DNA sequence: GCAGACACTACGAGTACATA
DNA sequence: TTTATGTACTCGTAGTGTCTGC
């Protein structure tokens, strides 16, 4: 590292230092704490969406558990390194069979995004596990379970890392707030949470641009406004009157009233799908044939979307999908 | 010119240093100062730890008034010094927190001049200090000895245990081939005082080690020609490898139960 | 060579007697050519795209594009497979094709586009047959284009648009290549015939070849060659106008699909599309000449029409993403068996 | 830095076949091969975590005592199980001259013999035919596939199924009993629904609710360790109104942090593995979940595309 | 001794009147190497009565566990020649071959010289068995094209290509599932020998269950014989499905298994789950979506729907084999997604064959696409060549 | 000591698997 | 038997090194 703190992103400079920083998963955290002072530490399985805080819980776990020089007595293994079969049988069979070198503890063994590891390498790390286990504790951090194997899953612990809920996520921006000297408006408080979508990197990432998007970081609060410019997502409001003006208006003035909302400030037709589809998600359907039409073909046109196409066609079959599910209703 | 000035009296002994502990350990984390220039590095496995250290006496001419951090790379670095005549006097070169050092490989004493630079590394693992305690014993026999009973039992055996009991050491490797029993009674000749097995006694000792590992520690008999071993019930093994005017510990981490 | 399509060809854009207005738009070009972009030529084939290539070649440099040579180069790929490509060099230019095999002409394009960029100060690098690629080598490509181009220039040559991903159609220039009218291909064959010894009875003939030809000038010097061979250096206006082979099989495949609808037919079906794709036959100019010969049979309904060719664009979506073509084309037989049945 | 307690998943490890619950047909057998002494080559096949290995040791164990130590040769995956490296290590093992009691021969223990290549199982037929006197051999595999023909045609197959409740019932009782925490009999048919009969994960689920909440209280259990989401999926298919099944589908598996690759991979699984609805249906259900997963794997993983899947199973569930 | 030996040790034939079945193979085999001699000093260039003449090397295949090991030993043994064994334990290589046995091609037997009227225990004969557990296959072959002493090997699979130069260099024996006869009299013999009780009914359906693998049924009978010496008709079906063995399956009966309309029931998918048709599937994930798209067009179809016809299911069918042809696409390119093969087996096999299930209108045929494919690549490589030399 | 002999590590080409 | 990366295994070869010897 370089310059200390201050030169980092805020991503990676509001990372948890301690088990008591660590916001969201309460009871995750208050078992692993049982667990360390009782002194009894299975080997631990950590699941959960990206940005919930699994591998900063573990790295604040072992920083707890030994001194200052946690890598020094952790075998952090990651994706980066090369973690093939001959890998888990030389260094990993290394690691667990011999003796601390630095003090007197058991070795941790932490495998960071453990899921690309190979069939075979599971395999070798399943007998690698059970043989030590005496003094020696494997931790699996995993976003995808079908990747690993079912006897893997069967011999370490599970903990679920839930989504950030609202309070953590409010409390965390509460203590970047404070840190920063920065001041932020309730509105748009609301609308990083539900920008969020239950990770934290994308607040914190939405924070650091909205400050460099203000011309003063200081005085200037950062309303509801600035987020949505900065970070490009289109404003409930434009959502709202976009589909009133395709519920009720019709082609010429919902075509229109679309194109001048996207060519406003640039809108796209992704995350403006999506927010119709929380909109409509928030209707009552007498008929579950207005759903399924709405479903499938909103899907149809996501997938278009994201292999790419003309913006124009598919708008145009964004309004015809939508006109033509709400009239089967009726 | 620069900062940092270190010329060999050969580069052989650069060659040789490098080769004695290149195989073991990938990352190096060299940290230059006036008293010296030290290098403490961790093997991949995390369980040999090597502890370079070349005092000023090893140097023609030597000078570094600022303390540096040199985080490097062996396989890069045998690779520099692979090329390059032996005969040559080395001049390690650097700047005030550089990107890179200087090579001086100056051919001879004149004409050809080479200028080979390897990018530094940034490492940021602090040095550690792990240095000594109050060992058990401290035994201390040839290193042709030690290397040769060492290849011997690593093909008997993936493990060696080295047992230490009333002014006796015993070499043991129990594996599917068979079990050497190898042991050596302590003695000195004044006749040849190079070959003496001293020996100290404190408490009794049972410490089994990997065969790879002690390989490797092996690998580096070249250097010194006596080597020191000194081992614990609650510290990692010591290989006191002695140099010129320096050392070249191997800090080899025991198997439990 | 003894062949009349390779025998007249246009060397220069003046004797370019095919478009006026693409010719002078091509001498626009050619006007400066210190800043000529990366070109993409797109058309139907057998318009002559490679002949005003090789003309705007010459009127950039100067005469000698024209000739020619051949230089097999080794590329090695992952394992030891060995698929040496050659390539049509030349001075002042350099011709390359991905007849290689499409799975791994990404290392072709990478190392030989990276080759040649190692410095009349730029060579033109002709890819004929571009809409072939495999969205992987144009990936390459993108960068490739647009880092070096002071150095190296690209005149990509393609018979469709389809294919060819944005990026690429955004970094390069469209030039459009109508094909002939029927006058045009009656003028240059009159043209022709009359340079070459063969005798016309009336020019009657000529305009058969033409609405036989479909708007393929290739195709239809092939043709009046074949049938002047034939006709004793002597054309008869009661000459049949003979057809390819292969449009003779896919004429009587449709005949036995239209009359007989039983799965046994299928099974001769499924034995004639083997057959067909033993024959070097790519899978969208089979499929598209199955349907439009479907399409003209005169026993069929608007509605099994409709069927057939909807079914027809699903089954070429599926040629488009698939591998083995003979299973998505006895698919589309099966289906338009089931839609007329 | 404490020595760390042994788990109870490895301090409760039977060490006689006693012990063992479950199986009991297969656990007496094996009862009367170690009092008998003439064991047969056998390859031992189940689902994981129900006694496959543990078996296989503690039969080791009986059978011969003190010879533990050099008469039996045990290998696994972290092992290097070559064709060339590691039939020398059994022909010498097989080869070696050890004196046994006159009932026991030595044991070679190939754990985990689904992950040897061919060529070593084919070394290993004339490595057993030819020494069946002095050694026998004892595979333990999750899968018996993986095991070539002849292997099998000299082996005695030893089929090992899934516990009942019963059995995990008593076993857990046992284990409470001699570790004292107060229980609630809702709290263990928790763990018992949540084991699914895989008695290690058990065993793991007791641990953490008994260090985390010291009672075993089943709101306890099901605060620490969540319902396998098979059985959410499972219950999400099979619902008629589709608002049922996209409230389920959002609660239970969007809002409670499951990727949406893992939700279409357990719907496959489930739908492969059901049965109540017709098998035609369970086809196009199958293609329609397969098409969504192409989807997910393309790269767009989305809420909407998980609705959409529903949304057709529907459609075909419904008839239109 | 006994008690202390396995049971299909201690009940291996000891003559050639103790094999169970396969009389005329180990017959054949018998007058082979009992005229053996007579053909080298004819110089192998005619045949015999058998044609045994023109064959100086014969093989052995057939199912495990029938025979074929015990077989070669008898023979060997009743004529007197000196066994010399190469097995998989030991290498086969190029050059170890040919450092082996090499110069025992022709070599005298020095412990026949010291065992030994033997008139003819003074020679080698050579057994590779398990020869498919391997340039050792055209080693072996050029060792069977000159040799001086007797040679036979073991095999399991004459189909596999590796064993194909084995084709005209050698005497084929095929050995078969025995009778039950045969089995059934030496367990009789065995069960009376063994002080347990043993039903005549049940050694029917061991076979039945075992697929005539003769050791594999002494080993059950062993194992039964450990806890429950008494075997009746009672728990004869427990057993069964305890011991029933999951053995793979050949592509053409896996195309047959696939195809046949009862599967596809609404009785018999109680047992033959779709689960179980994905195993199937499995087994050979190469050669079923090859073999499915060639014949599922050749069959009478008898899981047709009412109003539906045999082209509708036909079509509807290679749509869904067509969907196949992408999923494998996309699972063999750049992207490498090995994770879709459950999608590709049912899109490419469960479903194309569950609507045109029923006998077979002529007979499965082997896979021509890839034949028709090889030409065709061929004739592309050609293409390419004429359009660079005229270019 | 130079030469041969020796067995070792290192390297390269080929094959086979990929969901339970 | 084509497939089209990445992984793991296996073998074979070429040198590279120290060890015996005259
Ligand atoms: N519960 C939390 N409390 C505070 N900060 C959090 C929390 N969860 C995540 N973060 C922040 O998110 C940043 C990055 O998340 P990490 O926890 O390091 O990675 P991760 O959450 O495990 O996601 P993956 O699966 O590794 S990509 C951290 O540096 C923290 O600043
Ligand atoms: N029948 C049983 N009776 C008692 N404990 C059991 C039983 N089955 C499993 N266990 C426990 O399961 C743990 C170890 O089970 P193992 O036998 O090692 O799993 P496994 O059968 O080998 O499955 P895999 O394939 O190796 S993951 C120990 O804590 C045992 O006490
Ligand atoms: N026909 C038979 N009659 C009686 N016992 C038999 C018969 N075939 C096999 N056995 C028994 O099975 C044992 C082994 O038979 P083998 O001939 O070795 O099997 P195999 O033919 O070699 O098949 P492989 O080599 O495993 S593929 C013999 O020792 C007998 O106990
Ligand atoms: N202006 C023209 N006058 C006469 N013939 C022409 C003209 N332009 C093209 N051709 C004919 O077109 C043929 C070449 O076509 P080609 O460039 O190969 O088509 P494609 O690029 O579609 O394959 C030549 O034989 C040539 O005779
Ligand atoms: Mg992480
Ligand atoms: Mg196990
Ligand atoms: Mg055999």
């Amino acid at each position: 590292e370089k310059r200390s703190k201050e030169n980092l992103p805020w991503v990676e400079k509001y990372r948890p230092e301690t088990l008591d920083e660590v916001y969201g998963q309460n009871e995750v955290i208050t078992t692993v704490r049982k667990f360390v002072d009782e002194g009894k530490l299975p080997h631990l399985l950590f699941y959960g969406p990206p940005g919930t805080g699994k591998t900063s819980t573990i790295v604040a776990l072992a920083r707890e558990i030994y001194g200052k020089n946690y890598s020094n007595m952790v075998l952090e293994l990651n994706a980066s390194d090369d973690r093939g079969i001959d890998v888990v049988r030389n260094q990993i069979k290394d690691f667990a069979s011999t003796r601390q070198i630095f003090s007197k503890g058991f070795k941790l063994i932490i495998l960071d995004e453990a899921d690309a590891m190979t069939n075979a390498a599971q395999n070798a790390l399943r007998r690698v596990i059970e043989r030590y286990t005496k003094n020696t504790r494997f931790c699996v951090l995993a976003n995808y379970a079908h990747k690993l194997t079912p006897a893997l899953l069967s011999r370490c612990t599970r903990f679920r890392f839930q989504p950030l809920p609202q309070e953590a996520i409010e409390r965390r921006i509460a203590n970047v707030l404070v840190h920063e000297k920065l001041k932020l408006s309730p509105n748009a408080e609301k609308a990083l949470i539900e920008l969020s979508n239950g990770d934290m990197r994308r607040v914190l990432n939405v924070l650091q641009s909205c400050k460099a998007t203000l011309d003063n970081p200081d005085e200037d609060e950062i309303s509801d406004d600035v987020i949505y410019e900065c970070c490009g997502a289109p404003r409930p409001s434009d959502l709202k009157a976009v589909l009133k003006s395709i519920l009720e208006d019709d082609w010429g003035t919902a075509h229109y009233t679309l194109n001048k909302v996207r060519s406003a400030k640039g809108l796209a037709l992704i995350d403006l799908i999506e927010g119709i589809v929380k909109i409509l998600e928030d209707y009552e359907l007498q008929n579950e044939e207005t759903r399924v039409h709405l479903l499938t073909k909103l899907a149809d046109i996501e997938y278009s979307i994201s292999k790419g196409g003309n913006d124009q066609i598919q708008g145009s079959a964004v309004i015809g999908a939508i006109k033509a599910s709400f009239e089967n209703e009726t | 010119a620069s900062m940092l000035e270190a010329k060999f009296e050969e580069a052989s002994l650069f060659k040789r240093i490098i080769d004695g502990f290149k195989d073991c350990v990938q990352l190096v984390n060299f940290q230059c100062k006036e008293d010296g220039i030290i290098a403490q590095a961790v093997d991949d496995s995390r369980v040999l730890l090597v502890s370079l250290e070349i005092g000023v006496e090893a140097f023609q001419e030597y000078r570094c008034d600022h303390p540096v951090t040199l985080g490097m790379d062996l396989t890069s670095l045998s690779k520099i010094l692979r090329c390059g005549n032996n005969t040559d006097t080395l001049t390690l070169i650097a700047d005030n927190t550089p990107d890179s050092i200087i090579l001086l490989f100056e051919d001879t004493k004149k004409d050809r001049i080479a200028e080979y630079s390897l990018k530094l590394m940034d490492i940021d693992a602090d040095f550690l200090k792990i240095e000594e305690l109050q060992y058990d014993s401290t035994l201390s026999l040839p290193s042709s000895e030690f290397s040769k009973i060492v290849r011997d039992l690593s093909q008997l055996s993936d493990s060696i245990n080295i047992m230490i009991t009333k002014e006796t050491i015993k070499f043991v490797a129990d594996g599917d081939i068979g079990s050497g029993s190898v042991i050596i009674k302590p003695f000195v000749d004044m006749e040849h005082p190079e070959t003496s097995i001293k020996l100290e006694m404190d408490q009794p000792v049972d410490l089994t080690f990997g065969a790879k590992y002690l390989l490797d520690i092996i690998k580096g008999s070249s250097l010194s020609d006596r080597v020191g071993i000194r081992l614990s019930s609650e510290a990692p093994a010591l290989f006191q490898f002695d140099l010129k005017s320096g050392f070249l510990q191997f800090f080899l981490a025991p198997k439990f139960n | 060579m003894s062949l009349w399509v390779d025998k007249y060809r246009p060397k220069s854009l003046n004797a370019l007697s095919h478009n006026e207005e693409l010719t002078n738009f091509l001498k626009s070009l050619s006007d400066q050519p210190r800043d000529l972009p990366h070109l993409l030529l797109y058309g139907p084939n057998g318009t002559g795209k490679k002949t005003r290539c090789m003309a705007l070649l010459e009127s950039i440099f100067g005469p000698g594009v024209y000739r020619l040579k051949i230089d097999v180069r080794q590329f090695v790929t992952a394992s030891n497979r060995k698929l040496e490509l050659n390539v049509v060099s030349s001075p002042y230019h350099l011709e390359i094709t991905p007849s290689d095999m499409g799975n791994n002409d990404r290392i072709v394009i990478q190392e030989l586009l990276k080759e040649v960029a190692q410095m009349h100060r730029y060579k033109c690098v002709i890819i004929n047959e571009a809409n072939s690629l495999t969205k992987d080598a144009q990936a390459a490509l993108r960068r490739t284009m647009e880092k070096y181009s002071k150095n190296i220039r690209l005149i990509m040559v393609c018979d469709s648009m389809s294919p060819i991903i944005a990026p690429i159609k955004s970094r390069c220039l469209l030039i459009r290549c109508p094909a002939p009218s029927d006058s045009e291909i009656s003028t240059i064959l009159s043209d022709v015939v009359t340079n070459e010894r063969i005798q016309l009875e009336t020019k009657d003939i000529l305009k058969r070849i033409a609405q036989a030809s479909n708007g393929n000038l290739r195709v239809s010097l092939l043709m009046l060659e074949s049938m002047a061979l034939n006709n004793e250096l002597a054309l008869k206006s009661s000459s049949p106008i003979i057809k390819p082979d292969w449009i003779i099989v896919i004429h009587k495949l449709t005949r036995k699909i239209v009359k007989e609808r039983s799965v046994n037919s299928l099974i001769e079906c499924r034995a004639v599309l083997y057959d067909l794709l033993a024959h070097c036959i790519p899978a969208n100019i089979i499929l598209k000449e199955l349907t439009f010969s479907l399409l003209d049979v005169e026993t069929l309904n608007t509605t099994n029409k409709s069927s057939i060719i909807e079914y027809s664009s699903v089954f070429d979506e599926r040629l488009s993403l698939g591998n083995k073509a003979i299973f998505h084309l006895e698919g589309f037989i099966a289906k338009v068996m089931c839609c007329l049945d | 830095t404490l020595s760390l307690q042994l788990p109870w998943v490895e301090k409760y490890r039977p060490q006689v076949l006693s012990d063992i619950v479950g199986n009991k047909e297969t656990i007496d057998r094996l009862q009367q091969i170690a009092k008998d002494g003439n064991m047969p080559h056998m390859i031992i096949s189940g689902m994981p975590g129900i006694g496959k290995t543990t078996s296989v040791h503690c039969l080791a164990h009986e059978l011969l005592g003190r010879s533990y130590a050099d008469g039996v040769l045990e290998l696994n995956a972290s092992d290097d199980r070559g064709i060339d490296v590691v039939r020398n290590q059994i022909k010498h093992f097989a080869q070696k001259k050890l004196h046994l009691p006159p009932g026991k021969h030595k044991i070679v223990i190939l754990d985990e013999a689904d992950s040897m290549t061919a060529g070593a199982q084919q070394a290993l037929r004339r490595t057993m035919e030819l020494y069946s006197n002095s050694t026998r051999f004892a595979f333990a595999c999750n899968q018996s596939n993986k095991i070539i023909e002849p292997l099998q045609s000299r082996c005695a197959i030893l089929r090992y199924s899934k516990l009942s409740d019963e059995d995990v019932l008593k076993r857990l009782l046992q284990i409470i009993k001699l570790e004292d925490v107060k229980y609630t009999n809702d709290g263990l048919e928790a763990i018992i629904f949540t084991a699914e009969g895989d008695m290690r994960q058990a065993i793991n689920n007791l641990q953490s609710t008994v260090a985390g909440h010291g009672l075993v209280n089943a709101d306890n259990v099901f605060k620490i360790v969540d319902s396998p989401h098979p059985l959410i999926v499972k219950k999400m298919l099979l619902a008629s109104n589709l608002e049922d099944s996209i409230q389920i589908l959002r609660t239970d598996l969007w809002k409670k942090g499951y990727s949406s690759i893992d939700i279409v991979t357990t719907s496959f699984r489930v739908t492969k593995n059901l049965a109540q609805v017709k098998e035609s249906v369970r086809l196009e259900m199958i293609k329609e979940i397969g098409l969504t997963h192409m989807r997910i794997l393309e790269g767009v993983g989305t809420y909407l595309q998980l609705a959409s899947m529903l949304a057709k199973i529907h459609k075909l569930n419904n008839k239109a | 001794r006994e008690e202390d030996k396995l049971w299909t040790v201690k009940y291996a034939p000891t003559n050639l009147q103790q094999v169970c079945g396969n009389k005329g193979s180990v017959m054949k085999l018998k007058n082979w190497l009992a005229n053996w001699e007579n053909s080298k000093k004819n110089s192998f260039k005619h045949a015999g009565k058998d044609g045994s003449g023109v064959f100086r090397a014969a093989m052995l295949y057939g199912p495990p566990g029938i025979g074929k090991t015990t077989a070669a030993h008898l023979v060997a043994q009743e004529l007197g020649y000196d066994i010399l064994e190469q097995n998989a334990s030991d290498v086969r290589s190029k050059t170890l071959l040919n450092a082996g046995v090499k110069n025992a091609l022709d070599n005298m037997s020095v412990v026949g010289y010291f065992k030994h009227q033997n008139l003819n225990g003074k020679h080698f004969v050579i057994i590779m068995d398990e020869v498919d557990g391997m340039g050792g296959v055209g080693q072996l072959a050029q060792f069977c094209r000159k040799t001086s002493t007797p040679l036979i090997l073991i095999c399991n699979e004459r189909n596999l290509p590796k064993m194909r130069p084995f084709d005209r260099v050698c005497l084929d024996i095929q050995f078969r599932r025995p009778d039950a006869n045969s089995i059934k009299s030496r367990l009789m013999t065995i069960a009376i020998r063994e002080k347990f009780k043993l039903d005549p009914n049940v050694i029917d359906r061991l076979i039945q269950t075992t697929r005539g693998d003769i050791r594999q049924v002494i080993n059950l009978l062993s194992t039964i014989s450990t806890t429950t010496k008494t075997i009746n008709h009672e728990n004869i079906n427990e057993i069964s499905k305890a011991w029933e063995k999951n053995i793979a399956l050949k592509p053409f009966d896996i195309a047959h298994k696939m195809l046949d309309g009862q599967i596809y029931s609404d009785i018999g998918s109680r047992n033959f789950t779709l689960n179980d048709k994905i195993a199937l599937y499995f087994d050979d994930f190469d050669f079923t979506p090859l073999m499915i798209q060639e014949n599922y067009l050749s069959t009478r179809p008898s899981v047709l729907k009412p109003g539906q016809s045999h082209l509708e299911a036909v079509a509807e069918a290679a749509n869904c084999i067509s969907l196949g042809d992408i999923v494998e696409k996309k699972i063999r390119s750049s992207e490498q997604l090995w994770s879709l093969l459950p999608l590709h087996a049912v899109l490419s096999s469960v479903y194309p064959a569950s609507k045109v299930a029923g006998h077979m209108a002529g007979r499965i045929n082997f896979t021509a696409w890839l034949g028709q494919n090889s030409k065709s690549a061929k004739y592309y490589r050609l293409l390419q060549e004429i359009h660079y030399h005229t270019r």
